[PDB]
């Protein structure tokens, strides 16, 4: 909420590179939670990879939901609805690995 | 007269590049 449906925290933060980008809640099924910053429009494929990959994941063991919500590979936070700070979950693709 | 204590830390995983 600064005028109406937008955040007024750009005029502050940003020392980065283009300002600040927007932040994710990843839950993990090892509770595990981590933050990504990815922007607005970012695939969210990366995101779920990120976590896959550097934590020994294989990615179709793994899915990313927001709010329950899976998470498709081209699919950002912008397209979701989603802002900084909203939250991910990670539920089981299929059979571990 | 604060003084700072470790905490103790679970999985930290790193974040991408962005895109945009």
């Amino acid at each position: 909420m600064s005028d109406q449906e937008a955040k007024p925290s750009t005029e502050d933060l940003g020392d980065k590179k283009e300002g600040e980008y927007i932040k994710l809640k990843v839950i993990g099924q090892d509770s595990s939670e981590i933050h990504f910053k990815v922007k607005m429009t970012t695939h969210l494929k990366k995101l779920k990879e990120s976590y896959c990959q550097r934590q020994g994941v294989p990615m179709n063991s793994l899915r990313f939901l927001f709010e329950g919500q899976r998470i498709a590979d081209n699919h950002t936070p912008k397209e979701l609805g989603m802002e900084e700070e909203d939250v991910i979950e990670v539920y089981q693709e299929q059979t571990g690995g | 007269k604060t003084s700072v204590a470790t905490q103790c830390d679970p999985e930290e995983i790193i974040v991408l590049s962005d895109s945009d």
